[PDB]
RNA sequence: UUUUUUUACUUAUUCAAUGAAGCGGGGCUGGACUUGCGUCCAACUUCUGGAGUUAAGGUCC
């Protein structure tokens, strides 16, 4: 069953982010990593297919973006669904080390040596783990085979084992907009 | 702070100090890491080499013609 | 049907008067013999 | 005496179908003019099966299967509800409810007779071996048959020391000083 | 292809037949007394027949009315032990440089509770909502209420949680709350959960709360009498 | 506070919610022990003016007699 | 059988056509429904007409949402009696 | 009892309480250490410091390896962390004492012997690189044993910091960890 | 509104049994009558002084 105040809470959040997109669609190099948060049930079409591009699907997905005018549209669209910041080399390091995997044949492959990385990306000059970690965090000419060769991370939720507290979210929204370096203790907390 | 080497049993039963039980087939205890020999270097020497080869070689053979022989006896 | 038309609109009733949550648990008792459970000591 | 002389209780098989118990012994029980005999039935519920004593009917040997149940037929030894019998059959340790385990006709060559049936609220007519009509709920049980070893008094005990062997496993009062024997202190018959 | 030894071999469960399997004994279960007590304590409130008084319990607020009230009534919880505390510091440091407590302290807005102060504020009338709660035993505690708010003219509601009540108040239990004042940013939730209360509980239960409760046949001696009934319609 | 209006019901034992509560309280205690403790008093208001307190230290006991 | 007809008031921002026809669906099937709107500015006047196929699946309907509050709003719904139905109502 | 009170404070809404009372669980993945304290086993189960350079393989192993893992609900971040702090400082001491020997590069990782107080150690390292955490493995099991080896190593780094005459624990520079300084993040200064 | 009579009921009270095991009401199947489908009545083991207990199996993972 479905509450009145269901619908009525759903049509009044459709209605303030149908405004502010239309206010953003109005008004028209770093990294950043982002990370999907829980948000509005409802997602309009085109954070849905923003989000699509953006690999966000799931729930504690962490992906890294170049940041351009596009991206910066494109966050500033999903900022309610999102986490994002300024990630720096130890966060850069961690992650591609500790939750690294590589899209070779649509398939989600390891980073357990510098092999895969060497015929996946040896064309561009990529060719140890270090080199895809070079090129993510100077943001190289190749940062876009970089990042799509880097699979969307899995983030874990620290509130899992604690029982009083095992059914809560990590990240609580709310707080909208970039966090700039504060983006790190989450990657510290989740990765 | 604390620096270590410095009714309740205050002394501990000699059953804990007894040793742990060996798997090793000869009852003796394993080292926790064992020395490694010159044919698990990631450049080995050829002779090493060719002696892990061999064996390891000849382990396939055996376990193959094994199993060729249950195969035909089910 | 009519009967099924109606037990739809009491469903739906009880749903919006007192929520959701109609059921409860009760656990299967193989024996008639109640035993006083063990705590801690 | 190790057992009272008692039907199984009234189970589900019972009320519902029948129920095969074996006579293993038939044997004397000291103070009763009648002998026993231990039946033993299964367990509808669990592995181990239950030994009974009953007061045996004249016919009753060891060995023999009996039926004790709604369903049981019109057999000597099978224990039967007094609706599934008809008119003109004697029985042995009637109950006077359903399940008080026998009451009625218990004592060597004695019985009750099915007098009628009142089907409309579930009585039974029978006659006592007093000669007293009673009328008993229809689902109180009895063995069919007459209890064994009918024809006791008949012998003459013919020896102070046959009666005083009789009374003594019985604990009746033996032997019998007169009233008018006594002193007026010790009888209103005294003197 | 599945093994030709393996067999399978049914067990017939019919009378005098294989022994049966374990079923769901509950509704046999020889209880422990005191749960015996309690289940036989509720039936038997069920089978007689309860005076107005006392039936009129029986009728609560709904999910939606019992929330909007909670949710009104979570704003003014009383004050916390550390609440407490620092307010005192504060104050104690404002008679230290020589000002009153009152400088530093603003007029506070809480829960009234507690039924002795709860049924003085009805009786002054400076109680504006009243919350009894429904499962108050002695129920004599509470029994008059209903008519002492009708009589003082102040709207009332029985409501679910003693618990519930005391989560309010920071107690374990709490028989009676009242709201008697409110912030200005809340007086007009608070004129409205009012309107909603007096339009949606006291108008719908007017009737109701004078008619006798209980009387409820058992299930046995329900189709007992249907069956009589049936027989007597059809001879 | 209450207890005014408990003092006056108490009064009352031949009302229709006294006498209900007195027949189901009566039932209730008939299946209890002949002496066992009560949680709390069944009459608060007589308790406190016979002297009871909320207060660790006292505590009431329920008792059937023969009469 | 005979259809009915529920008038509901005092509709808060937001309760509007989809979100009266997706709530009073679970309760039956909805035949006819419409929103009292202005015709100079769109903008609905807080009042609605739904009508249900079946009669007493209505009256469960009112009998539920009467006086229920929401968002500040305490609704108001009435079963429209079948002598009093406007045969334009629904236009 | 701790976690039954929170869990009543957290269904009766009393958020400010059942902080506080959160507070004392003492949880690893608050703290970055065990939940409970080893520090009397730690004695009983070794009586000399000899006994616990002898264990220091099995330990510095387990340790090593857990400081490339990924943060699960057996051993949190912090508790990795902390696990790759203390292999630093040990490194450290290594360094500053000129203690290491050996080193060898086999197909499963690096191996390390180094000589402390006379005593041979051996210890292999992985490759850095993505570890796979198989399910034929005990996982919380081994998180137990990694909390009861980084509670001795703890102790082992102390009473050799304090052989050579130098505070414990050494400097930590958080700036220069986030930028990536590793074993770089950390000042040796002597004691007093 | 009350007094008498009988005439039903169950919840007080009383009795009995059991290891508190299958009660009450529906469903499925079969048989009878009935109206042209409602009742009631039945499911289950009877040549033998054997044996019967740790679920076989089916189907989704």
């Amino acid at each position: 069953f479905k509450r009145a105040e269901k619908y009525v809470k759903e049509y009044r959040e459709q209605e303030r982010e149908k405004i502010r997109l239309a206010r953003i669609a109005k008004q028209q190099a770093k990294l950043v990593f982002v990370i999907r948060i829980k948000g509005i049930n409802k997602i309009p079409p085109k954070p849905r297919k923003i989000l699509q591009l953006l690999r966000l699907r799931q729930i504690n997905n962490g992906v890294f973006v170049k940041v351009t005018k596009a991206t910066a549209e494109m966050i500033k669209i999903v900022e309610p669904w999102v986490a994002y910041g300024y990630p720096n080399l130890k966060s850069v390091r961690e992650l591609i080390y500790k939750r690294g995997y590589g899209k070779v044949n649509g398939q989600r492959i390891p980073l357990t040596d510098n092999a895969i990385i060497e015929e996946n990306l040896g064309k561009y000059g990529i060719i140890c783990i270090e080199d895809l970690i070079h090129e993510i965090f100077t943001v190289g000419p190749n940062f876009k085979q970089a990042a799509n060769f880097l699979w969307p991370f899995k983030l874990s939720n620290p509130n899992g084992g604690f029982r009083p507290r095992k059914f809560k979210h990590f990240i609580e929204g709310g707080d909208l907009g970039n966090r700039e370096e504060h983006i790190n203790a989450l990657i510290r907390a989740m990765n | 702070t604390y620096d270590p080497w410095a009714p309740d049993p205050l002394k501990k039963p000699k059953t804990l100090e007894q040793k742990p039980i060996s798997l090793a087939a000869n009852g003796k205890s394993v080292p926790a890491v064992p020395k490694p020999t010159g044919g698990y270097s990631y450049n080995p020497a050829f002779t090493d080499y060719q002696q892990r080869l061999m064996e390891e070689s000849e382990k396939a053979i055996e376990a193959e013609r094994k199993r060729l022989q249950e195969l035909e006896l089910e | 049907s009519k009967a099924a038309k109606g037990a739809q609109a009491k469903k739906a009733a009880q749903a919006a008067l007192k929520g959701v949550h109609s059921h409860k648990k009760t656990k299967v008792r193989k024996s008639t013999t109640f035993h006083r459970p063990k705590t801690l000591v | 005496r190790k057992a009272p002389a008692k039907f199984r209780p009234l189970d589900y098989a019972e009320r519902h179908g029948y129920i095969r118990g074996i006579v293993k012994e038939i044997i004397h029980d000291p103070g009763r003019g009648a002998p026993l005999a231990r039946v033993v039935f299964r367990s509808p519920y669990k592995y181990k099966q239950i030994t009974e004593t009953f007061i045996a009917n004249e016919g009753m040997y060891t060995g023999q299967f009996i039926y004790a149940g709604k369903n049981a037929a019109l057999t000597v030894g099978n224990i039967l509800p007094l609706s599934s019998v008809p008119e003109g059959t004697v029985v042995s340790n009637v109950e006077e409810k359903p399940g008080d385990r026998g009451a009625l006709g218990r004592t060597s060559g004695n019985y009750v007779t099915v007098v009628g049936h009142n089907p409309d609220e579930g009585k039974t007519r029978i006659k006592l071996p007093s000669g007293a009509k009673k009328v008993v709920p229809s689902s109180s049980r009895g063995m069919i048959g007459i209890v064994a070893g009918g024809g006791r008094t008949d012998k003459p005990l013919l020896k102070a020391s046959r009666a005083k062997h009789k009374f003594a496993v019985k604990r009746n009062r033996w032997p019998k000083t007169r009233g008018v024997a006594m002193n007026p202190v010790d009888h209103p018959h005294g003197g | 292809p599945k093994n030709p030894l393996l067999e399978k071999r049914p067990r017939n469960f019919g009378i005098g037949q294989d022994i049966q399997p374990k079923r769901n004994l509950s509704r046999m279960v020889k209880w422990p007394e005191y749960i015996r007590l309690q289940r036989q304590k509720k039936i038997l409130r069920m089978r007689l027949k309860v005076p107005p008084a006392i039936a009129q319990f029986q009728y609560t607020l709904d999910k939606n009315l019992a929330a909007q009230a909670f949710k009104l009534l979570n704003k003014y919880r009383p004050e916390t032990k550390q609440e407490k505390k620092e307010r005192l510091l504060r104050e104690a440091t404002a008679i230290k440089e020589g000002k009153k407590k009152e400088d530093v302290s603003k007029k506070p807005y809480t829960v009234k509770y507690g039924l002795n102060h709860v049924v003085g504020l009805i009786e002054n009338k400076k109680a504006s909502l009243v919350l009894i709660a429904n499962d108050v035993d002695p129920i004599e505690l509470v029994v008059f209420l209903p008519a002492l708010c009708r009589k003082m003219g102040i709207p009332y509601a029985i409501i679910k949680g003693k618990a519930r009540l005391g989560t309010l108040v920071h107690k374990k239990t709490a028989a009676v709350v009242a709201i008697t004042e409110v912030r200005s940013e809340d007086k007009n939730e608070l004129a409205k959960l009012i309107s909603a209360v007096k339009e949606g509980y006291l108008e719908k239960v007017e009737d109701t709360r004078k008619r006798w409760g209980g009387g409820i046949m058992g299930f046995k001696a329900q189709k007992r009498e249907e069956k009589r009934k049936k027989s007597l319609e059809t001879a | 506070g209450a207890l005014k209006y408990l003092e006056e019901l108490s009064k009352k034992k031949q009302s229709d919610v006294v006498r209900f509560l007195l027949r189901v309280r009566c039932w209730e205690y008939r299946q209890l022990n002949v002496i066992h403790r009560a949680s709390r008093p069944s009459r608060p208001d007589k308790a406190r003016r016979l002297g009871y307190k909320a207060k660790q230290g006292y505590v009431i006991y329920r008792v059937r007699v023969r009469r | 059988s005979q259809p009915g007809v529920m008038y509901i008031a005092r509709l808060p921002h937001g309760f509007y056509e989809h979100e009266l026809r997706g709530y009073f669906s679970q309760f039956g099937e909805i035949t006819r429904l419409r929103v009292v709107r202005n015709k100079k500015t769109g903008a609905s006047r807080h009042r609605a007409f739904i009508e249900f196929a079946d009669a007493e699946v209505a009256d469960i309907a009112a009998r539920t949402m009467d006086k229920y509050l929401l968002f500040g709003h305490i609704l108001t719904c009435k079963i429209v009696p079948p002598a009093q139905v406007h045969p334009d109502l629904f236009k | 009892a701790l976690e039954k009170k929170i869990s009543r404070a957290l269904g009766r809404g009393d958020v400010s309480n059942a902080a506080r009372l959160e507070r004392n669980a003492n949880l690893p993945e608050k703290t970055g250490k065990p939940r409970y304290t080893l520090n009397h086993i730690i004695r009983e189960r070794y009586p000399t410091f000899q006994d616990a350079l002898r264990d220091l393989d099995d330990c510095l192993s387990m340790l090593f390896l857990f400081a490339n893992l990924p943060s699960t609900t057996a051993v949190p971040a912090k508790m990795i962390a902390r696990c790759e702090r203390l292999c630093h400082e040990f490194q450290h001491y290594l360094i500053v004492t000129h203690s290491l020997r050996k080193s060898f590069l086999s197909i499963k990782g690096i191996y390390y012997q180094a000589n402390i107080q006379g005593e041979d150690i051996l210890w292999l390292v992985p490759y850095k690189f993505n570890q796979r955490i198989v399910g034929d493995v005990d996982f919380r099991i081994m998180g137990t044993f990694v909390e009861f080896y980084m509670t001795l190593l703890g102790f082992v780094n102390y009473r050799l910091y304090t052989s050579i005459g130098l505070k414990y624990p050494p400097k930590f520079d958080q700036v220069k960890d986030d930028q990536g300084a590793e074993l770089a993040a950390f000042s040796l200064e002597g004691l007093n």
